[PDB]
């Protein structure tokens, strides 16, 4: 009757820029890309519907990236998961209530002064984006040979910079760093870690 | 022609509107009249409390009851010795606010090296923007980081063998108004020793 | 006041920063005729006015200048107007709000006036 079944409520998050990713689990081995179609449509007069083709996420898992022109807090979406002519599931999704920020990038290390070590990175969002001024960060620094001794610095200001007193960095070895971000105003989760960056300091 | 008025709302408690008296060909008492444009209560008002400098009208001063942000404000600088020599002017008070310097700064440890600075403001929590500043007794210049209206900074890396000093100031911008000027730095505060 | 009202303000600050080629065009001034309507009716009404604007001028030749820069500015203007519309509409929660009036206004003053109404609204809640 209903060969294809969604096991649990699908979950989505938005980067609050162009993408929203829904994840869900099927009842058995499934070719997501061949059997399913997710139709999303903004709940706003004179707005068209869109079709997303699910990627596979493990044998019986699917993922689908809903592309959006823009996003604002008021916006809400209808979602309809189809398997042919059979509606598998129907739901709503408000991007602004499930934000997961894009990972920060361009993590670079500065070693001009001897007292303090300077770390800088880039904020992934354009300045015109509603999340730009709401991100704070967390830098992760660890030793390559001694991963055991790793620290996590919390950057609670707007500037994408960090200063750590070299009086805490065993010279001679090489450390690696990476940073992620979140926005408290939107009660977001953490972003993914940015590519790492190793440096040998003296 | 006469001087230009320069109003400045202080912490939205009282406003000060002044002008330089040493620009007139003779001593005089310029009168100040104000009124709000295209809103309720258009009727012109007289400056109910003049300010004096060198025995001359330094400026005007209005109280809270008289201050209306978000309502085109119009000042008039009249000269009694000339009923036709005057200048009318309209302001957006919301952009001329200047909060009091933050006070009651605290400094406690949230963790082994998480040193959190706190402070409170004067009735404008969500309209303020802050600039925190710190250094060690060896630094030749301060380093500043900006919170938005957070009033909660935090140094992620603290050095025990160093004396730290912190200070902040607030600004009424950019959600409630676009005020260019900051407030005066808060009294300093110290931590640890050496 | 949560984030919705905040987004509306930022966009406004953004729009009032620099004026474009079509910020001179006119729209129904719904503020100069405040008939003691509800706070909602206003938001909704403002949404309607702006909607009509981007609706009618999106692809306007005049607006899209002669230089790529004029072109992008216009595209962005339109983008932000849409952001305003959808948030303001969400804030009101009315299915309809007729904007029966005749007092015209320059979009530039409209946004500038609206920005003041929004900033004041924000300064209230805490
Ligand atoms: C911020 O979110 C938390 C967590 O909610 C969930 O986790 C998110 C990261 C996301 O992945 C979603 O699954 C959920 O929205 C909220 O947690 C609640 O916090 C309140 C206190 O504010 C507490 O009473 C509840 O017990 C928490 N709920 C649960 C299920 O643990 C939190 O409410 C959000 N904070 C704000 C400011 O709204
Ligand atoms: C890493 O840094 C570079 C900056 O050189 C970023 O590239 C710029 O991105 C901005 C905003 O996306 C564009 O407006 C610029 O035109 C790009 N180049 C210039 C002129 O710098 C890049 O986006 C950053 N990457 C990450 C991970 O944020
Ligand atoms: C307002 O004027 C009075 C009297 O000149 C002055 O003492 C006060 O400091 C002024 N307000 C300011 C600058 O805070
Ligand atoms: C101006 O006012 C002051 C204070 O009332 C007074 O001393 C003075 O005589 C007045 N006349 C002028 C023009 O100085
Ligand atoms: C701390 O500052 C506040 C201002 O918000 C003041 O009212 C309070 O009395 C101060 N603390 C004390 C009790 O000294």
């Amino acid at each position: 009757a209903d060969p294809f079944k969604v096991l649990q409520e699908p979950t989505c998050v938005s980067d609050y820029m162009s993408i929203s990713t829904c994840e869900w689990k099927m009842n058995g081995p499934t070719q997501c890309s061949t059997e399913l179609r997710l139709l999303y449509q903004l709940v706003f007069l004179l707005s068209e519907a869109h079709t997303c083709i699910p990627e596979n996420n493990g044998g019986a898992g699917c993922v689908c990236h809903l592309l959006m022109d823009d996003v604002v807090s008021a916006d809400q979406y209808t979602l309809d998961l189809w398997a042919g002519q059979q509606l598998l599931w129907k739901g709503s999704f408000k991007p602004s209530e499930h934000v997961k920020p894009r990972a920060p990038g361009n993590l670079t290390v500065h070693t001009q002064v001897s007292d303090t070590l300077l770390l800088t990175w880039s904020n992934p969002y354009p300045p015109d984006n509603y999340l730009y001024n709401h991100l704070t960060y967390a830098v992760n620094i660890w030793s390559e040979n001694d991963p055991a001794d790793f620290r996590i610095y919390q950057v609670t200001y707007l500037e994408p910079s960090l200063r750590i007193a070299a009086s805490t960095l065993k010279s001679g070895i090489s450390y690696r760093a990476r940073v992620r971000a979140w926005a408290q105003c939107y009660n977001t989760t953490w972003s993914e870690w940015s590519p790492s960056t190793k440096w040998h300091n003296s | 022609p006469l001087p230009e008025v320069q109003c400045f709302v202080f912490n939205v408690e009282y406003m000060n509107c002044t002008w330089q008296s040493s620009s007139e060909p003779q001593p005089t008492n310029l009168t100040l009249h104000y009124w709000y444009k295209n809103s309720d209560n258009d009727k012109v008002q007289k400056c109910s409390h003049y300010l004096f400098s060198e025995e001359i009208t330094s400026g005007c001063q209005l109280q809270k009851k008289e201050i209306h942000l978000y309502q085109t404000f119009v000042v008039q600088l009249q000269d009694p010795r000339e009923p036709r020599r005057q200048a009318t002017q309209m302001l957006k008070l919301q952009n001329l606010v200047i909060p009091w310097a933050p006070e009651n700064l605290t400094l406690h440890k949230l963790s082994e090296s998480q040193l959190e600075l706190n402070w409170n403001n004067r009735f404008l929590n969500h309209c303020l923007e802050h600039l925190v500043q710190y250094r060690t007794d060896w630094d030749h210049s301060w380093t500043e980081q900006s919170v938005d209206y957070r009033h909660k900074f935090s140094l992620p890396s603290v050095d025990g063998q160093k004396r730290y000093t912190f200070r902040v100031r607030s600004r009424f911008n950019p959600l409630c108004g676009s005020a260019q000027h900051w407030s005066e730095w808060s009294h300093p505060i110290h931590w640890g020793s050496n | 006041c949560d984030i919705t009202l905040q987004e509306i303000i930022k966009t406004l600050n953004s729009l009032t920063e620099q004026k474009t080629l079509c910020t001179e065009l006119t729209v129904t001034d719904i503020f100069a005729a405040s008939k003691n309507t509800t706070e909602k009716e206003t938001f909704c009404r403002a949404a309607t006015v702006l909607r009509q604007f981007y609706s009618h001028h999106e692809k306007d030749t005049r607006c899209l200048g002669a230089t790529a820069q004029q072109f992008h500015r216009h595209k962005q203007l339109i983008r932000f107007l849409k952001r305003l519309d959808r948030n303001l509409w969400g804030l009101a929660g009315l299915n309809s709000c007729p904007v029966k009036e005749a007092n015209q206004s320059t979009l530039e003053n409209f946004l500038e006036r609206l920005k003041t109404i929004m900033r004041e609204k924000y300064s209230k809640c805490s």
